This record gives structure tokens, C-alpha cells and sequence, in this order.
């Protein structure tokens, strides 16, 4: 006699809760901008700076997931020193080159956290003229970069990793050919531990705030989940030049 | 990783 | 005698070229910042409305590739109208609840694209509030909304699709027990098609202007980039309630 | 695409 609707009970049950924007009017749409750009920017050289790595000599032939942890640990280096080495090429001073269409002037920065971090970066960028790095440097220290960090107990591939990261040394040193020169780039390259930590905190602490709720793209917010633990785990081993 | 993992196996 | 930096020829060879950030100071921050976060909220929208479908009674079995075409049609179709439900359960004039923290004025949207998107929600609002669409009718509604389209040729599971299609017309009048109210409710079914045309073509619109460059989200990404063809192939078949 | 398509495996 009467019909019941018993897929509506089942679509009531299915529905899921509504979901919120993460929308904050009190943070400034021009701050949201530049913060929600330069993390669309950083995912996309995150992605180049992957498959740059893939045609390195030597890297291809190291394990799978070393590759893996190697990309994981130096992601910030790379991207940190490429900038360094775009804003120096520039050669105005207090500009961050960021991008060709985005030159960040730090003495606009009304945000504190992002001032801070820009005046590192200018410290990388000043190091850098300073010692009139030459573009067969850079390649060099970049390249020493991605092999900066290891994981406490090490990488499956040790023995093949200590060949590669010796022979990319010997590299640099072969651009440069005084031994002086060597000391302070090895010695500027040293440096970056500390530059890269900064940033990393910045990014930690804005990756986790929902109520600021910038964006961050997929891959970005991938690589720093899984090293938000490692950065309080004490898993995170940093080779040096020098002591200490 | 999952998506640095696709990226690294291409 | 003099060895060569070899490497460093192969670090130049492979340096990729610089990354631009798509950075236009002529669109304002305000303009930007809503527009990512509406993109930004309706990929994780899509996502949600993914994992709604594989838990809806009759889905799960059709083809795989059925439930890929009916969500690749349809996603825009669910957004549209649940927007329209959460608008009308506002019951404020000119009022898009997007989301409980995002509530947008059509009366302050100073973009014409916009103001015009929002202007057609506002007939599909107001529409429901004119008939008093219940929870109920709402939920059937919705889930006929995401059996609308169809490929040209049809799916692999063409039979069960239009038996499982049938079930959902049959709960839409159950619920409701006067067969008036269901050719009302099947009309403004049918008026959705020409409401996520205006939706979708804004929505290309967008993603293909690279001066404005408005970020979206990964997800949403691929589903426009494997639809716009299908906008212009004359791929979709649209299912009327009524002619026509 | 590829996105959906393993949302959907799940
Ligand atoms: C043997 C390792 C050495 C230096 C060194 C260390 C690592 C890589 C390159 C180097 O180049 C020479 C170099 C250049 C400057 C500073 C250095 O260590 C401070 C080194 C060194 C250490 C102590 C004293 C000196 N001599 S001096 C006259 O400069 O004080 C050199
Ligand atoms: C990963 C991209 C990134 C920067 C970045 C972005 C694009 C190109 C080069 C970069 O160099 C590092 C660098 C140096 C200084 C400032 C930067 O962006 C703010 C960047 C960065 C660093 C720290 C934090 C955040 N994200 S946030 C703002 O949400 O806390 C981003
Ligand atoms: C048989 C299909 C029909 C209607 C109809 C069509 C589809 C679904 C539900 C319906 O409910 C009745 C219904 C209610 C309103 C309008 C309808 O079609 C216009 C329909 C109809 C068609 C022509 C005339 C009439 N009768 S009347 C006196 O309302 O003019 C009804
Ligand atoms: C896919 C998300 C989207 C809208 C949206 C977003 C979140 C929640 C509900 C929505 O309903 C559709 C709806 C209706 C009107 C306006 C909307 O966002 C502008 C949305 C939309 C529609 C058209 C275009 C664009 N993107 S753009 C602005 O870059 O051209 C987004």
C-alpha cells in the first residue's frame, strides 16, 4: 500500500559535513597573495629541482628511496641557494629574485616573518658577491647541496654516495683551478645549514597554522609531512666542510 | 613522498 | 697534467630555465585571494563529492569508467546545487553561502565574471526557496544531478545505469507523496544544464588565462583540462526530464 | 584523470 523512500534514509546517512573555505579576513589579501604565490612558485621548483635530479651523474645510480630521502632533506637548500644566486645576478641591492615577474623588494616586507626570512636570503646573495661566485661554482655548490644531509643511520647506497659527494668536491675544486677560494665556498656552502633551518621553521610553522590556511601545493605539502617529524626526531644528519 | 615517489619512477 | 671540470659541462647542459610565479599586479589582491580560495574549496569539493558518489546505493555498480564519466560530467552540476541549498537554508538576500565561513554578497562583487556567475545561483537559491524544497527532495535531486549527463555513444553499463537512474526518479516521487510538484522539481533539474554551461564556461575561461594566472588546485586541474575537448566535441548528451 | 581515477581504486 504505501511506498517508503528507503534510499533517502541511506542518501541522509552518506551526506557528508559541510566544508569550510578556511577564509580569515583579519590576514591582508596582498600578504595571502605573495605567501600563497611563492608556495605555488616553491611547489613547481620542488618539482625541477626532482627531475634536474634525475639527470645528475651518479645520482641516478644510488637506491631508489636514498634518491628519495636526498630530495626530501634538500629540497630548501636548492631552492634557498637558486635564489641566492638569481638575486645576486641581478645585482640591486635589498631585491629578491624569487622570479623574473616577481622581484620581492624586502623593504616593502610589512610582514615580520617573511622580512626576516628575506634578510637571510640577502646574506646568501651578499656571501655570494662578495666572492664573485662564477656560474661553474654555483652548478658545483648547487650540486653539493642535494648531498648536504643524510639520515641519521645513513643511506642504503653509503659506500656509491660517498664516491658521488667526493667526486662533485673535487669538481669544485677543479672550477676554481688557490686553495683559499676553496675553503670559503666550502665554508659559505657550510653556512646554508643554518640559513635553510630558518626557512624551514617559517615554513613548519605557516604550514601548520589553519588559521592563517595559506595554500600550499600537493607535492610541497607531501615532502614537508613526512619531514615535519625528522626536523624533531633528530634523524636529519648534516655533513660539513669544516668544524663546526 | 607518494607523489615525489611517481615523480622519481617516471 | 691539467684535468678538466667534465661535470660541471653536463651540470650547464642540464640547469633547467627559470620558473616564472605568474605574478599580474594589475588584478587586485582581493579579486585573487577569492578567487584561488573558490578554486581551492571547490577541488576539495570534487573530492568530497567523489567519495559521496562510491557510497551512493547502485554506483559502485557501474563500470569504473561510468563512475569516472558520470563525475567528470556532474561535478560541477553537484557544487552549483548544493551552493544553491546552502544559500536558500541562509535565507538572506543575495547571499552565496559557499561555505559557513565564506559567505560572499553578490552586492559587493566588484568582477563582472563573478557578479554574473553569482547572479545565476542566486535564480537557482530562489528557486528553491519558492518551492520549499525539502531536505528530502534536496538529497534525490542531488544524486539526479549527478546521472544528468552522458557520453554521446553512452556508457559501458548503459542498461544499469538507466535502471539504477529510473530507482532515483521513483525515490524523487516517493519522497514528495501531488505529481504537480514533480514536474516543477524535474523542471528545475532540467534548468541546471544551462546554469553549469554559464558555471563551466567562466570556469575555462579562467584556467586558460595565463596573464591572470588564478591557482587551482591539482585535482580540479586534470578533470577541466580532460573536459574543455568534451565542451567543444560535442561529447555530452544531456538527459531532460522534459522537453526541451 | 589520473587523480579520480585512483580516488575512485580506493
Ligand atoms: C690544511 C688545511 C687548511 C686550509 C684548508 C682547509 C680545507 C680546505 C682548503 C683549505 O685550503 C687552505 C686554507 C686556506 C685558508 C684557511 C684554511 O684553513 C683555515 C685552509 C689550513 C689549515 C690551517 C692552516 C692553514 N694555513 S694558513 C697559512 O692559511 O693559515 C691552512
Ligand atoms: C617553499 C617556497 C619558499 C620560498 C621560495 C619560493 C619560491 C622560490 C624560491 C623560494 O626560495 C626560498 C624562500 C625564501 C624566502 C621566502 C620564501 O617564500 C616566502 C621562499 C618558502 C620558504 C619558506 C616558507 C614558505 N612558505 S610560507 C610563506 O607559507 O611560510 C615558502
Ligand atoms: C501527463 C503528463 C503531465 C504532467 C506531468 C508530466 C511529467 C511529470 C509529471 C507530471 O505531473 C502532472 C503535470 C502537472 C503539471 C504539468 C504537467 O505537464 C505540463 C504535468 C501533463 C501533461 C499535459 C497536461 C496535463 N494536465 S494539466 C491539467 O495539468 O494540464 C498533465
Ligand atoms: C569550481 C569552484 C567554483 C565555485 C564553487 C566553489 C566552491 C564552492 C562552491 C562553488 O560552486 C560553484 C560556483 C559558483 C559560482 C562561483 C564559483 O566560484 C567562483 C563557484 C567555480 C565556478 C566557476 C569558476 C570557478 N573558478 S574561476 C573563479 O577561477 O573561474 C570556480
Amino acid at each position: 500500500p504505501q511506498l517508503t523512500p528507503t534510499l533517502v534514509s541511506l542518501l541522509e546517512v552518506i551526506e557528508p559535513e559541510v566544508l569550510y573555505a578556511g577564509y580569515d579576513s583579519s590576514v591582508p589579501d596582498s600578504t595571502w597573495r605573495i605567501m600563497t604565490t611563492l608556495n605555488m612558485l616553491g611547489g613547481r621548483q620542488v618539482i625541477a629541482a626532482v627531475k634536474w635530479a634525475k639527470a645528475i651523474p651518479g645520482f641516478r645510480n644510488l637506491h631508489l628511496d636514498d634518491q628519495m630521502t636526498l630530495l626530501q632533506y634538500s629540497w630548501m637548500y636548492l631552492m634557498a641557494f637558486a635564489l641566492g644566486w638569481r638575486s645576486y645576478r641581478q645585482s640591486s641591492a635589498n631585491l629578491l629574485c624569487f622570479a623574473p615577474d616577481l622581484i620581492i623588494n624586502e623593504q616593502r616586507m610589512t610582514l615580520p616573518g617573511m622580512y626576516d626570512q628575506c634578510k637571510h636570503m640577502l646574506y646568501v646573495s651578499s656571501e655570494l658577491h662578495r666572492l664573485q661566485v662564477s656560474y661553474e661554482e654555483y652548478l658545483c655548490m648547487k650540486t653539493l647541496l642535494l648531498l648536504s644531509s643524510v639520515p641519521k643511520d645513513g643511506l642504503k647506497s653509503q659506500e656509491l654516495f660517498d664516491e658521488i659527494r667526493m667526486t662533485y668536491i673535487k669538481e669544485l675544486g677543479k672550477a676554481i683551478v688557490n686553495w683559499q677560494r676553496f675553503y670559503q665556498l666550502t665554508k659559505l656552502l657550510d653556512s646554508m645549514h643554518e640559513v635553510v633551518e630558518n626557512l624551514l621553521n617559517y615554513c613548519f610553522q605557516t604550514f601548520l597554522d589553519k588559521t592563517m590556511s595559506i595554500e600550499f601545493p600537493e607535492m610541497l605539502a607531501e615532502i614537508i609531512t613526512n619531514q615535519i617529524p625528522k626536523y624533531s626526531n633528530g634523524n636529519i644528519k648534516k655533513l660539513l666542510f669544516h668544524q663546526k | 613522498s607518494s607523489r615525489l615517489w611517481e615523480l622519481l619512477m617516471e
